[PDB]
């Protein structure tokens, strides 16, 4: 069912670079 | 005659090499299984606190004090 | 232009364009880079705007 | 607790060169004989009273080194040597590997001096589209 | 001290702008060898202090390059200064016009 | 003799059969100092007070202006009379293009511009009165100047003078205190006693203009001072054995201010002149000299040890004794603070009569003594360096207490370094947040006072007990020790307020953490480079550069700003930060939560708002309301008289501008210019051979240092000014 | 007694500036530094940090409510361990991403020997990766718990540090 | 490690290049000048763009700079 769509800013801002600061962290440890 | 001491210091810590330990355990750890809880970790209160209402906001509803979304007009 | 060597250092040629400053050398020597010159003129240009 | 060590060098404790974390990727030691206890200025600050034998003393930016060995310029002195010493011990060092002065120009001392270019000509230098063999280098 | 009134923001961004330009600075005013020496002098502290002792860190801690200590001299500064009359030129005019 | 330059003075390599323009600022910049001069005392110890001269003959060759351009054209008259409404001015300017209205017409029948800094208030506070006389003291002190600046020709030149008694300190660290303090404090009393008290105290009503008792009288006979504050003026003075308490009358500790018209009680100045006076008459002898009484020189210093901190504090230096440089901090972060001290002392607790109300110089005045203060003292131990790369000869010090740092250095920099994140870093990076919070953050819950509160309180502290200090504990005194702190035990003048209670909170504990902060990554700057400046933990090595110094190494990538001489290239800007903060909080309590006005129904009524409290916490609040809610002032404030603030931090912000482009800018890019141009001249044939070089790195980290630091200040008094006054 | 090992720094060699005084080795208590996981060289992560964990996670209970966002509030007084479990969960993974400064895959470990192990060269590299990552099982199953232990139970205050 | 290209000449010293930090110096004895001196480095590789290594060396053009791009903790210089 509906309201949303955080689902998508939790991510671009919360995970997603969570995940980005996380597996190049790399580049180095990459 | 031993002026001691510590050195040695406290009596090496208790009988608790059990339970906490092995049991539970999230555990074994990185690599692989790391992810296996920062996966839920990071999509957990995130994602279901990327809703629940109906409702808890700070709240205000129904536009009015002299109309709105108007004047006046219509609905 | 000039930046293609000087005689300051007749020889950015080999050094490039993107050499971080020089260093006390023969005090007369610093930021170099014809790169740094990009910068500089990066500022002015801001400026004029 | 006490013992090895008889250096001197010598001043006591305080951080301000040699540390910790370079017993592997590097270390550097240096030689002498010390005219006097006579002391003199040494890195982390102290003074260091000079003494008998040494001169070994650890010291990890070789950097330090030399500057010492003239440090020992100005109260008249002499000789200085230094070595490496790691893990696990071995170069890493000129004076003496043969103390050669680096002033002096002797015995046979090898080529690695300089471009066919005796500079002036200098300019575009279009001579490296993707080399390869080709220069990597000179 | 009221509000936020929909024009709010630049209000934000701008000092923003009126921060993000301005150090722009140390990075440009404060050149190099400042900062090695310095971050040494405590790459250093946290490398004895007990409890956090065993954290060794993959690589090692140095100050930047002076080009950079120009570069990012430029994208805190213009980006500073792209900021506010960026957001200024739009605040003004929602307001005034 | 004899002398006389021509190429070559000092700088070993000066005439060098010229070649080059930029030796006009090598000169220019070596010329005074030392050992790019001699540490040989017999020819420098014979140039410090050589001087040290002139300084005061230039000093002299100051004030002897200070009454002239009083008392050749007075508001001081045209004024003193009536304090209150009609004030200060000093200078009346000629015709010229448009001169005049510089010389306003505001001041009781006079053109001219307006007065910031005390001196009416500074000279009735003795009382002289009357042009013609401190015109008599215009000509008192010019050539007065002369035989001080014939003192130059006195000794060393017809006279090389002398290092064997200059080395030694004792009869002058004695005479100064009794000696040419001595002749002073209490020989200030017999004038702040005779000439001053009463010259006020029948100023204090009736006593309007001309017919004025030139001090000429009071001596021999009394009378009339007798007449006045009483004390049995026959020829025998009781005290001479204890009726002490006779002789008084006229001084028993009266602590708060005169409160017809504020200042504070000179009835409250000779008991405060006499005692701290001959302590530094008497404690002005504890040393040698020859007669057998006093102390260590140093033989005190190591008279003491302790085990860590070891030789203890021992064997203080002996070239302490000898000269200067060595020395150089101490008589500086002293005579630092000690212009920062009487500051946050003057307006804090108001001398001369007519202040407290006053404004335009309850601040004004406020700053630059803090300025000089701030500059002096952040600029005060680049003389700790210079020294160790410098002055400081072979040795001396090894267990010297000295060394015990030098070794501990590293570990005990460092331990601020992290204040110096905390305290600030996050202590500041608190205004940011209720910005965050004001903007994004909706009253709901932040950090001001009917917010992050902290409900009755912040106390008071303490202070308040200042105020109950009086009533008992430190028995009497009068009135609370200084209104600005104690209880609602309120006063004023003036319609305008003088000092009352002024209370703090959040908004008190914010900010000063930041003067809390500053003050540390101030230090430490310092510190870190004042320690690391000769040793170098990554150059180890330096005395193989000199003081200044340029950088060094492109290499071990990328050292640069290394020297002290650039570790104090930057000492300075943060200090502009922060004395050039500072001022900022102050001008902003005084004023909207001090300075008043009056009225009445219970209600004082200031220059700005009760706002401050809460619409200065956001960081922000300093520009919605501490410009554009100012600046109206000096904005508009053309053809007017405000017409030289709406005409300086113009050519002031240009001037703080005019810095980075010789700052931010490179340094072989310029002088790689200075051809191009050069082919024209040349090529046309004129052209030097003062070959036109462009400007030596050290010395253009010589200007946007200067620069900068000319600009964000007349600026701010360009503008910190015509605020005060009309809205002042 | 007699005196003790003042001037004369760090132990050994005058030179290796690592620094003793007092709060490095001494009698007033550096015990401290030796049974939470400090120094000794010890045993066995687990019942080393998951005491970190357990004590780390309520030493949040803090500026998780008057700080931040709701003081005192609806939904509410779960104050405590809110999300702080929750804005774990990094510090959970964080060390767990460390990996990198300690390798092997697996733990003997554990006894010692003879003769002896934790072999006289300790200060430095014993520890490993399937030899550290189970200190990240106890600081996590110690942060939680660490956490919700300072929930389910109290919140009207008591007398719990006086001292100590 | 160290860069980029620097040339002919000079040496002796008594008067110019005299004071590399990190060693980096020989003198070969080859035959051109007015006895017998060629050199830049019989090394490189202790250096460190210590770049004072024409003041003190003179001979016309440019002739000392450091061009490190691998950029190393042997001339990076960061021990610890
Ligand atoms: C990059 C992303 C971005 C996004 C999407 C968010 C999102 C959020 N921030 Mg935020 N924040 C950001 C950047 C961002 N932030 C930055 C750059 C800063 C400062 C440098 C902050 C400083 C900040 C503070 C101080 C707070 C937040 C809080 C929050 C939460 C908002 C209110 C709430 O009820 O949270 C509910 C969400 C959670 C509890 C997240 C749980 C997710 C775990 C399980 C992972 C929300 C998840 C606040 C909060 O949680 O209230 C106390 C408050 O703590 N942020
Ligand atoms: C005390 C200092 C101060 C400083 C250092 C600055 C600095 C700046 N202001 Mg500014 N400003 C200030 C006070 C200051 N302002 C005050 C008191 C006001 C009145 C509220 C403003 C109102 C203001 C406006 C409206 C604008 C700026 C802009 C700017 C930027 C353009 C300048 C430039 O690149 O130079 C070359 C010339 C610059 C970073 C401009 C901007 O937003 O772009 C970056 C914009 O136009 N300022
Ligand atoms: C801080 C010092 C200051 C100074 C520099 C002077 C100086 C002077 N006072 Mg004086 N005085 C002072 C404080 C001072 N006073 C104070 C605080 C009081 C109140 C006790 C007086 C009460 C006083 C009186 C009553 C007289 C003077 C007189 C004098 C003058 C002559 C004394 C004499 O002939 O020696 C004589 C030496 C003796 C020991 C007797 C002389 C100018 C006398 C005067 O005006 O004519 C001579 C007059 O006697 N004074
Ligand atoms: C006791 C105080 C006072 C006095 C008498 C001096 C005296 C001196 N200072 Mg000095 N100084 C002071 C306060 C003082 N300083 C303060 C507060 C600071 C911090 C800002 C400094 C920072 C300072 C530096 C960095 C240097 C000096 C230097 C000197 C010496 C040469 C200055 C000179 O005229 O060169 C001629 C230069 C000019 C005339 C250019 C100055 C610009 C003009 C136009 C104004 C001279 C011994 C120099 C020195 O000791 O030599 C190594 C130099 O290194 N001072
Ligand atoms: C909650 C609130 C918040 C959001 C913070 C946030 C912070 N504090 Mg902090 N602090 C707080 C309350 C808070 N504190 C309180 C109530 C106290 C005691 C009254 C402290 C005593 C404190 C200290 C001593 C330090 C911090 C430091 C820090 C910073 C940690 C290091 C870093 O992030 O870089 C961070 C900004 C640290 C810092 O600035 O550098 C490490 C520093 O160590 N805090
Ligand atoms: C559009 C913009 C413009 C620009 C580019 C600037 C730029 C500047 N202004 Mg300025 N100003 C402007 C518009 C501008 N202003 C306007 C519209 C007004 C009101 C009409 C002012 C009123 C003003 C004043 C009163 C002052 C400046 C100062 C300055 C300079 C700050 C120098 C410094 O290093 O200390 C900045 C360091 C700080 C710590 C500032 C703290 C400010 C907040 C956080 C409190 C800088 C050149 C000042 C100066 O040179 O000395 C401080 C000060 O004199 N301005
Ligand atoms: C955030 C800030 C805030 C809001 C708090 C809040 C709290 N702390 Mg706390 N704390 C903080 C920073 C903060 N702390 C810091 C920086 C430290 C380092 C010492 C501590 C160390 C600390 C200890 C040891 C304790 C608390 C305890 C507490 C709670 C006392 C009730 C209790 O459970 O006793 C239990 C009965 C309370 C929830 C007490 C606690 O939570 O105990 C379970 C416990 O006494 N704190
Ligand atoms: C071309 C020409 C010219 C022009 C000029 C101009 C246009 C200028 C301007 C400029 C600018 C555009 C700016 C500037 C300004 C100035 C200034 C700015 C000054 C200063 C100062 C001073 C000396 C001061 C001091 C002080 C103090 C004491 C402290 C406080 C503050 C103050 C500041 C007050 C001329 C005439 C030369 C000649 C001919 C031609
Ligand atoms: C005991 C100890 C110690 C201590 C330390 C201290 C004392 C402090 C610290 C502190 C700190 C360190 C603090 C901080 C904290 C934090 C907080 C209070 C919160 C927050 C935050 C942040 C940072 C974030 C943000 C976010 C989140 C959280 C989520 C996601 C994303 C975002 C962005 C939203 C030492 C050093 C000795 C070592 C170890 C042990
Ligand atoms: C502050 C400063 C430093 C020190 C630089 C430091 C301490 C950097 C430390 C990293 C900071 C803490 C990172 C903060 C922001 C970055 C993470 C942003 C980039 C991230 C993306 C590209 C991923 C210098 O080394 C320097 C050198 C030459 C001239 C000026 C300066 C200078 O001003
Ligand atoms: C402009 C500039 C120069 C060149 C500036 C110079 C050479 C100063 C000019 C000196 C004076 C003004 C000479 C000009 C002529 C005057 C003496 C008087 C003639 C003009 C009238 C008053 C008659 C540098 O050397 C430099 C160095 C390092 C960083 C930045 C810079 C920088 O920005
Ligand atoms: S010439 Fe300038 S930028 Fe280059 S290394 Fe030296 S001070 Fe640094
Ligand atoms: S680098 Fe110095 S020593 Fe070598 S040839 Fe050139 S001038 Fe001579
Ligand atoms: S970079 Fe220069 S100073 Fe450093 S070793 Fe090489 S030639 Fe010598």
């Amino acid at each position: 069912m509906i309201n949303l769509p955080s689902l998508f800013v939790p991510l671009v801002g919360l995970l997603f670079p969570a995940v980005a600061m996380a597996s190049l962290f790399l580049h180095v440890e990459k | 005659w031993d002026v001691y001491g510590s050195d040695a210091p406290s009596p090496y810590n208790s009988l608790q090499s059990k339970f906490f330990e092995t049991f539970a355990a999230p555990f074994t750890k990185r690599g692989l299984l790391l992810k296996f809880l920062i996966l839920g970790g990071g999509s957990l209160l995130t994602y279901v606190s990327a809703n629940a209402p109906q409702d808890v906001l700070p709240i205000t509803r129904g536009p009015q004090q002299p109309p709105k979304l108007g004047p006046r007009g219509k609905i | 232009l000039d930046a293609r060597g000087s005689k300051l250092m007749p020889d950015k040629k080999d050094f490039g364009y993107s050499f971080p400053c020089d260093g006390p050398g023969r005090g007369g020597t610093c930021d170099i880079s014809a790169w740094d010159d990009f910068y500089l003129a990066v500022f002015w240009m801001l400026n004029t705007i | 607790e006490l013992d090895p060590n008889t250096p001197s060098p010598i001043f006591a404790g305080s951080t301000g060169g040699l540390l910790r974390k370079a017993q592997v990727e590097e270390f550097y030691v240096i030689t002498w004989e010390s005219p006097k206890e006579q002391i003199f200025e040494m890195p982390t600050g102290g003074a260091a009273i000079m003494r008998e034998g040494p001169n070994l003393l650890k010291l990890a930016r070789k950097e330090q080194c030399l500057a010492l060995g003239t440090r020992l310029r100005s109260k008249y002195k002499i000789k200085y040597q230094f070595y490496r010493v790691f893990p696990s011990g071995e170069v890493q060092y000129l004076h003496p590997k043969d103390g050669v002065y680096p002033e002096k120009v002797n015995p046979g001392r090898q080529g690695v001096g300089l471009n066919m270019r005796s500079i002036g000509k200098n300019v575009s230098p279009i001579e490296v589209k993707f080399t390869g063999k080709q220069p990597y280098d000179l | 001290p009221l509000v936020c009134n929909s024009l709010s923001v630049w209000a934000w961004m701008f000092l923003f702008g009126h921060l993000v330009w301005a150090t722009g600075f140390m990075f440009l005013i404060s050149w190099r060898g400042y900062w090695q020496e310095l971050i040494e002098t405590l790459a250093w502290a946290h490398e004895r202090t007990p409890l956090a002792n065993l954290i060794r860190w993959r690589d090692k801690p140095v100050a930047l390059s002076i080009v950079q200590a120009r570069l990012v001299g430029l994208v805190h500064f213009s980006v500073g200064y792209i900021f506010t009359y960026a957001a200024f030129l739009i605040a003004s005019t929602s307001g005034k016009f | 003799f004899e002398q006389w330059a021509k190429p070559g003075h000092f700088s070993r390599t000066i005439a060098k059969g010229p070649d080059t323009t930029t030796w006009i600022w090598n000169l220019h910049a070596d010329a005074h100092d030392f050992d790019s001069h001699t540490s040989d005392l017999e020819e420098i110890s014979r140039k410090v007070f050589s001087a040290h001269f002139g300084q005061l003959s230039i000093i002299f060759l100051w004030l002897s202006g200070m009454y002239f351009h009083g008392a050749r054209f007075s508001n001081y008259e045209a004024w003193l009379n009536d304090p209150t409404h009609i004030g200060p001015s000093a200078q009346v300017v000629w015709p010229i293009v448009g001169q005049e209205i510089l010389n306003g017409d505001v001041g009781g029948g006079f053109r001219g511009i307006q007065i910031t800094s005390g001196f009416f208030q500074i000279w009735r506070a003795s009382g002289i009165t009357s042009e013609l006389q401190l015109y008599c003291t215009a000509i008192g002190a010019l050539v007065f100047a002369g035989l001080m600046l014939f003192a130059g020709w006195f000794h060393y030149h017809k006279a090389a003078p002398k290092l064997a008694w200059f080395q030694d300190v004792e009869s002058m660290l004695n005479h100064h205190l009794a000696g040419l303090l001595g002749l002073g404090s209490l020989s200030w009393a017999g004038h702040q006693v005779h000439v001053s008290l009463p010259i006020n105290q029948f100023l204090n009503a009736g006593v309007d203009p001309k017919e004025i008792p030139l001090p000429h009288e009071f001596i021999l006979n009394r009378d009339l001072l007798a007449q006045l504050y009483p004390s049995f003026a026959e020829g025998a003075t009781p005290f001479f054995t204890l009726n002490w308490s006779k002789y008084a009358d006229f001084l028993t500790f009266r602590g708060g201010l005169d409160p017809l018209t504020g200042g504070l009680w000179l009835t409250d100045i000779a008991h405060h002149h006499l005692a701290i006076a001959i302590l530094f008459l008497i404690a002005g002898h504890m040393y040698r000299t020859n007669w057998g009484i006093g102390h260590g020189i140093k033989d005190i210093l190591e008279a003491h040890k302790g085990p860590f901190t070891g030789q203890g504090h021992k064997g203080l230096y002996e070239i302490l004794t000898t000269s200067w440089h060595a020395q150089l901090s101490i008589n500086l972060a002293m005579l630092g603070s000690l212009t920062i001290v009487v500051a946050q002392h003057m307006y804090s607790m108001p001398p001369y009569p007519y202040l407290a109300t006053d404004y335009a110089t309850q601040l004004s005045l406020f700053t630059h003594h803090m300025w000089i203060g701030g500059f002096l003292i952040v600029g005060a131990a680049a003389h700790a360096a210079i020294f160790m790369v410098r002055d400081y000869d072979p040795t001396t010090r090894y267990n010297d207490l000295l060394d015990r740092v030098l070794r501990h250095r590293d570990a005990i920099i460092s331990h601020l370094n992290w204040v110096c994140i905390f305290l600030g870093f996050h202590s500041f990076g608190l205004y940011i947040h209720n910005d965050t919070m004001s903007a994004l953050g909706r009253p709901q819950d932040m950090f001001s006072d009917t917010a992050i509160q902290l409900q009755p309180v912040f106390a008071q502290w303490i202070q308040n007990t200042h105020a109950l200090a009086p009533g008992t504990t430190a028995p009497g005194a009068t009135a609370s020790t200084s209104l600005t702190w104690g209880g609602g035990d309120l006063v004023a003048v003036g319609n305008k307020v003088a000092l009352l209670p002024i209370p703090l909170g959040t908004a008190d504990f914010l900010v000063h953490h930041i003067h809390a902060f500053t003050i540390h990554v101030t230090v430490l700057i310092l510190l870190k480079g004042v320690l690391f400046a000769r040793s170098s933990r990554l150059i180890p090595d330096k005395a193989n550069l000199g003081f200044r110094f340029p950088c060094d190494g492109p290499g071990r990538g990328g050292t640069c700003q290394v020297s002290a001489w650039d570790h104090v290239f930057l000492g300075l800007f943060w200090m502009y930060n922060s004395i050039s903060v500072v001022i900022f909080h102050f001008s902003w309590k005084m004023q909207s939560d001090v300075w008043g006005t009056i009225n009445d129904q219970g209600v004082v009524t200031h220059i700005t708002a009760g706002n401050f409290a809460q619409s200065s916490i956001t960081i922000n609040g300093w520009l919605r309301d501490f410009l554009w809610a100012q600046a109206s002032q000096v904005i508009q404030s053309y053809g007017s008289s405000l017409s030289a603030y709406g005409l300086f931090f113009l050519g002031a912000h240009f001037v703080w501008a005019f810095s980075l482009m010789f700052l931010f800018s490179g340094r072989g890019y310029w002088q790689e210019l200075i051809e191009s141009i050069v082919w024209a001249h040349n090529k046309l044939k004129v052209a030097p051979a003062t070959q036109p070089r462009a400007l030596s790195i050290v010395q253009g980290r010589a200007v946007g240092v200067t620069h900068y630091l000319l600009g964000g200040i007349a600026t701010t008094w360009a503008f910190f000014l015509a605020r005060i006054i009309a809205v002042g | 007694k007699p005196t003790y090992q003042v001037i004369q720094p760090l132990n050994g060699d005058p030179f290796i500036g690592g620094l003793e005084t007092p709060v490095t080795s001494s009698p007033l208590i550096a015990w401290y530094l030796s049974n939470l996981p400090a120094y000794r060289t010890a045993v066995n992560p687990l019942l080393r940090g998951v005491e970190v964990g357990l004590a780390h996670g309520f030493l949040l209970v803090g500026p998780f409510v008057k700080a931040g966002p709701l003081r005192n509030t609806e939904y509410a007084g779960a104050a405590g361990s809110l999300a702080a479990a929750g804005l774990v969960v990094i510090l959970s993974m964080c060390l767990t991403m460390y990996g990198i400064a300690s390798f092997k895959e697996g733990e003997p470990s554990i006894a010692p020997a003879l003769t002896l192990t934790g072999r006289k060269k300790q200060p430095d590299q014993l520890q490993s990766a399937d030899g550290w990552a189970k200190f990240t099982g106890g600081f996590f199953f110690g942060g939680v718990s660490g956490v919700t232990w300072a929930c389910f139970l109290m919140y009207v205050l008591d007398l719990p540090y006086y001292f100590k | 490690s160290h860069s980029v290209k620097i040339y002919d000449t000079c040496i002796g010293c008594t008067q110019c290049v005299r004071a590399c930090p990190t060693d980096v110096l020989e003198m070969i004895p080859w035959g051109g000048c007015k006895a017998k001196q060629i050199a830049s480095a019989p090394r490189t590789e202790d250096c460190v763009g210590c770049k004072r290594c024409e003041s003190a060396c003179p001979t016309d053009f440019l002739s000392v700079r450091v061009y490190l791009w691998h950029e190393t903790t042997r001339s990076m210089g960061l021990a610890y």
